[PDB]
């Protein structure tokens, strides 16, 4: 009771999807979509430009930017992609590398209980990798208990002057059903991501990726969303679940999936603020 | 083809 209420009034509101998925629907797009259903809104869709001029449509990404407020910086905003397919890893860089992305959030395994969640887009370490006109060199990884980082340097194959590390959190325990039980992992992860965002200057917005783009992608920017808040105005602050959610929802349809979701929400941040209360 | 969750 309570969450499911308010869930359950969320669910409501986007029985109807209201804004445009257009693109997205587009006969040359079709197999650039993991799921036939789940499709970028029109009006945020990232717009890959630079494309291959022998390919018709080349400006196609199933992916979005997340602002939490109106007028977000890059700095401060999110892209919420699919995990990339086999076909879509050169134009998951290309976006990395256009919106001047520094950090990666991958919230999957690549399989998972023998599904493809995401295709490996990285090299393994030491290892350099051409993905379409897009180097990617994995320069070392660093295991956490949770999560593996990469550190990545991508530049464009022959241009001089264009390479950047691009900081990959590859969070691997989140469970094959439902939710973690405490959301302890989850946000000393997003303090580890948010401290790296904040000490690039000029970086775009953080790419966080799930297989769909929308459930365990919706989660984890929320909650991102939500304990900035309390960072930035202290612990007293009013939080406000449903407004966020429906805040990035006119963003990118559906973000947020499960109830087991909702409540996990609500948990982490509860526990962010006992962390700072208890010291 | 479509997501289940």
């Amino acid at each position: 009771s309570g969450f499911w209420e308010e869930f359950e009034t969320l669910q409501q509101q986007e029985c109807k999807l209201l804004y445009s998925r257009k693109e997205g629907q587009r006969q040359e797009n079709k197999n650039k979509n993991r799921y036939k259903n789940i499709l970028p809104f029109d009006h945020t869709r990232v717009v890959l430009h630079d494309g291959d001029p022998n390919e018709p449509v080349s400006d196609y990404i199933n992916a979005n930017i997340i602002m939490p407020e109106f007028g977000s910086s890059g700095k401060k905003s999110y892209i919420a992609t699919q995990g990339c397919l086999q076909n879509t890893v050169n134009d998951f860089w290309r976006m990395v590398f256009q919106e001047n992305s520094r950090v990666i959030v991958m919230t999957t395994k690549e399989v998972e209980r023998g599904k493809s969640k995401c295709v490996k887009y990285w090299p393994d370490e030491y290892a350099l990798k051409e993905y379409g006109v897009m180097r990617v060199r994995n320069v070392k990884e660093s295991a956490a208990h949770d999560y593996t980082l990469r550190e990545l340097k991508l530049s464009k194959v022959g241009q001089g002057n264009t390479e950047r590390t691009v900081w990959q959190y590859h969070f691997r325990t989140w469970p094959d059903h439902g939710v973690p039980s405490d959301p302890g992992g989850v946000l000393d992860f997003l303090e580890e991501v948010h401290h790296k965002q904040e000490s690039i200057m000029d970086a775009g917005p953080v790419v966080v990726h799930s297989s769909a783009g929308i459930g365990r992608t919706g989660t984890f920017i929320v909650i991102d969303i939500l304990i900035d808040i309390i960072r930035e105005k202290g612990v007293d602050c009013d939080i406000d679940v449903p407004k966020t959610i429906q805040m990035v929802r006119s963003q990118r349809s559906g973000m947020v999936q499960t109830e087991a979701q909702y409540r996990f929400i609500y948990m982490a941040v509860q526990h962010y603020i006992e962390t700072l209360q208890r010291r | 083809s479509d997501y289940m969750n």
